[PDB]
DNA sequence: ATCAATATCCACCTGCAGATACTACCAAAAGTGTATTTGGAAACTGCTCCATCAAAAGGCATGTTCAGCTGGATTCCAGCTGAACATGCCTTTTGATGGAGCAGTTTCCAAATACACTTTTGGTAGTATCTGCAGGTGGATATTGAT
DNA sequence: ATCAATATCCACCTGCAGATACTACCAAAAGTGTATTTGGAAACTGCTCCATCAAAAGGCATGTTCAGCTGGAATCCAGCTGAACATGCCTTTTGATGGAGCAGTTTCCAAATACACTTTTGGTAGTATCTGCAGGTGGATATTGAT
């Protein structure tokens, strides 16, 4: 019966734990501290994958690339600050053109 | 036998073409003739200081051969967080 | 099979992929994607890893428990992500707890 | 009667096109010959994984996007829709890049 | 056979009289009143240490003066003496508070 | 009231020593959301700290461990 | 005790105590002999640096005692440290003193 | 008295010491002397912390001078890591060859 | 230029906030001496992937020029809006004093680490076999700039 | 306003790069149990410093006047964009090749930990002395703004 089945997680809580130990964070690592953290983790992987899917399916594609993810997160004002200082390699900007820019 | 070429004026590989689609991207409509050196002088101050950074992580590894990791840790420290090159 | 044996390179892809498949049954990830995936988890996870940490520190704990990673996420995260990350973590120690 | 695009049209057109897309601007062997010429007055006889490089790439044509878009929105700020230097002087000092 | 100065020679004189001074420039209770307000809607019946709000001002001031410091520049930009809303709006823009 | 106690004159001191020389009347109000939005961000992570430490009283630690993960590290009150 | 480490490495600063504190600290599972003696140095000497231009600063202005003003104008006024304590605040500091040039008289 | 007698420790006396070895005839306020307290404090945490992660890049247990050495030299400008770097090994010859 | 008004400077002064100085006591920190444990440098070497070249196109995209349009730089000007200015008063500062709560101390147990079989599993390796979509296609709509 | 010279659109094609689908084996990871240790919650206390309000202090809200800064308008022209035109030694792509150097493995020893014992010490705490400079003055001199 794994720790993860039983907290009902599909993220690895034995793996979590155990690179909680490896890293030297602290010198003793709580019990459900890795269940809790496999938990977030899990959360914020299912609510990235719900907008880029979207993302996918808008553009006529079955298949989640980087772009996907990118339009993904800077659409959504919360997952934008979240990674405001990191770069999605082969991700692209979003349109936009400022409104002086275009012709009259 | 052992080639070996000096690289110099390199920078200037960095096109006029190339710099005009990085501001297309970026969303600019309009170029002073002059962005253009400027541009040059910005982006080697950027690979400097990474690659500079990059280069002392692959040295403190004994490592003669610069790794996507020791890229990513550099980036990392400069709080230029990159995903797509592992670790 | 083996060449030496190389050391074994562990990833969250089976489980990044696990999700993807309750969220999306249809859709797939491409392997860059699947790598940017894998690159955010890492990445969330030392930052969650490290305020906790600090917060320990602060306190004068030597021990990081699910209440530390609470506050951690309350720190890290913005306004509805920290909201819901927090329940879906009490939801977890919670149900963990109550199974023995 | 030979036609013409005016002054402006081409550029918005280009914008859209490379708004659209996620492919590296610039030219591979060009950028790392750039690459290798920098990191060889650091230090002699480095090699470098083909993902390093193209790591140093993404990174770079990121930071040049970006960089543009505030610079873009510097000249506006001026009531002009050419970027000049001194856009791209102002975005780097309130960015910290400078002071 | 009254006296006047000439609109910003008091100004200049000003600029040259707090660049020369480390003291705090906004009243201490004014300050203490707002920091406790905004601190009630995340927790009620909060006590602040004396140097817990000291701390919050001296921090709050460097900010400001540093944010007029950039504003000031997004101004002279746009060939202004006087600095604007949209300048401390480009200025926030660009350090990235409102990206 | 209280954001606006933050006085017009007040402001003005600090533009000063910011090196501004004349300044437009929407500023006042401008500088008062910016400095809430300033607060709001710092105090709530402080505030975060306390309920952690399982305090009534936000201390100048609090504070200045806030401060630092705003990427804003202030020197003189780490007793 | 013999000699303190401190004396053994020609420095002020405690390397029993930094040694202890990169242990208490949880940095790695093992802290070398060396590591607390190199660290101490390199915090003695940048003490060192910002005391000697913070000193020159009180001078400068006609006074024995160092203040966060001086320590101010120390560090802002040297690129290197300016650099180094770009993303930080000197409490009771204050700014240079500069003026932008487009707004002085006439 | 060992009650209210929860020892804080700090650099004060240390950074005093120095003082006077470069500037004999000159005095520290207390404020000021908190500044260089909190000085020491994050430029060691800075270090540290660089050193940490070294270590772990490179699967190692140990933090060396070596960690610190690379870890001076990716978080000090130019100069200052120069001298830095000759201080502390200046400091770790002296103390190996020592009796 | 004239020159009155007022800001600014410097010297000298003095009282006191805060800096020094010294003695005292005390936990804990720090060094010294001694078994024992182990990270990771050193030597050997498999085997991955980096540098290099060949040699074409898969010829793409660039550099150079020359035209001429129109955005930028200049100039002037009106009126609008912020700077200066003056002082009672109404708010902030400064001092006074319970008592909240932080910080100190001690108690004990739920949950931490140690640690030894035993079980389970994710990574990998290696071929084996589908499929989403780039890239080419036409060919039927959309935009632009000259009238 | 029409419309012709072009760019753009979207859905339906193909060949293949790259993705999912096998079954294998296994070292490492993860579960379970037991033996032993301890972090920190919890309950209690005292005194430190915080909130409150004594009055004593002084910064600022107010309106009015107008200087001068800012935006609007008009002009001019050069520095920019669009496009034709010749052609990379120029980039991309393919593919093979040798071989540097990274990384797996084993050995083994210097230096780390562990721990016990001695002694040294920095922080705290009164008690006393003492001094740098803030903030007072006076008298000189420079700056500014109306002439
Ligand atoms: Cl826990
Ligand atoms: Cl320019
Ligand atoms: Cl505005
Ligand atoms: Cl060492
Ligand atoms: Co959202
Ligand atoms: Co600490
Ligand atoms: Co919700
Ligand atoms: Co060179
Ligand atoms: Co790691
Ligand atoms: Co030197
Ligand atoms: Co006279
Ligand atoms: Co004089
Ligand atoms: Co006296
Ligand atoms: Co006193
Ligand atoms: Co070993
Ligand atoms: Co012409
Ligand atoms: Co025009
Ligand atoms: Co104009
Ligand atoms: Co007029
Ligand atoms: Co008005
Ligand atoms: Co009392
Ligand atoms: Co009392
Ligand atoms: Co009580
Ligand atoms: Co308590
Ligand atoms: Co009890
Ligand atoms: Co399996
Ligand atoms: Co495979
Ligand atoms: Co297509
Ligand atoms: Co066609
Ligand atoms: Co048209
Ligand atoms: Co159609
Ligand atoms: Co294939
Ligand atoms: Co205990
Ligand atoms: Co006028
Ligand atoms: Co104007
Ligand atoms: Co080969
Ligand atoms: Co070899
Ligand atoms: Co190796
Ligand atoms: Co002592
Ligand atoms: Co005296
Ligand atoms: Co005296
Ligand atoms: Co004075
Ligand atoms: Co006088
Ligand atoms: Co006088």
């Amino acid at each position: 019966k794994t720790r993860s089945s039983r907290a009902g997680l599909q993220f690895p809580v034995g793996r979590v734990h155990r690179l909680l130990r490896k890293g030297n964070y602290a010198e003793r690592v709580g019990a459900g501290a890795p269940v809790y953290l496999a938990a977030v983790l899990e959360y914020l992987t299912a609510e990235i994958l719900e907008l880029a899917g979207n993302a996918a399916r808008d553009n006529k594609k079955t298949r989640i690339i980087p772009r996907h993810l990118q339009l993904a997160v800077r659409n959504d004002e919360e997952l934008n600050k979240l990674l405001g200082r990191v770069t999605i390699a082969q991700g692209g900007v979003l349109p936009n053109i400022q409104s002086v820019l275009l012709p009259k | 036998k052992r080639h070996r070429k000096v690289l110099r004026d390199n920078i200037q590989g960095i096109t006029k073409p190339a710099i005009r689609r990085l501001a297309r991207r970026g969303g600019v409509k309009r170029i002073s003739g002059l962005i253009y050196e400027e541009t040059r002088g910005v982006l080697k101050v950027f690979l400097e200081n990474v690659i500079r950074d990059a280069v002392t992580y692959t040295e403190h590894a004994k490592r003669k051969t610069v790794t996507a990791m020791d890229v990513v840790y550099a980036l990392k420290r400069q709080g230029r967080t990159l995903y797509g090159f592992g670790g | 099979g083996k060449k030496r044996r190389k050391t074994r390179k562990e990833s969250y892809a089976i489980y990044v992929y696990k999700v993807l498949k309750q969220v999306h049954p249809d859709t797939g990830i491409s392997s860059k994607a699947m790598s940017i995936m894998n690159s955010f988890v890492n990445d969330v996870f030392e930052r969650i890893a490290g305020e906790a940490s600090r917060l320990a520190h602060y306190n004068k704990r030597s021990t990081i428990t699910s209440r530390e990673i609470q506050t951690a996420v309350r720190l890290l995260l913005p306004g509805e992500l920290a909201k819901h990350a927090v329940s879906e973590g009490t939801k977890a120690v919670t149900k963990y707890t109550s199974a023995k | 009667k030979p036609h013409r695009y005016r002054p402006g049209t081409v550029a918005l057109r280009e914008i859209r096109r490379y708004q659209k897309s996620t492919e590296l601007l610039i030219r591979k062997l060009p950028f790392q010959r750039l690459v290798r010429e920098i990191a060889q007055d650091f230090k002699t006889d480095l090699r470098f994984q083909s993902s390093a490089v193209m790591a140093l790439q993404e990174a770079s044509e990121a930071y040049l996007v970006a960089l543009f878009e505030d610079t873009n929105l510097c000249a506006i700020h001026a009531k002009r829709v050419t970027i000049m230097p001194k856009d791209i002087q102002l975005a780097r000092r309130i960015r910290g890049e400078r002071a």
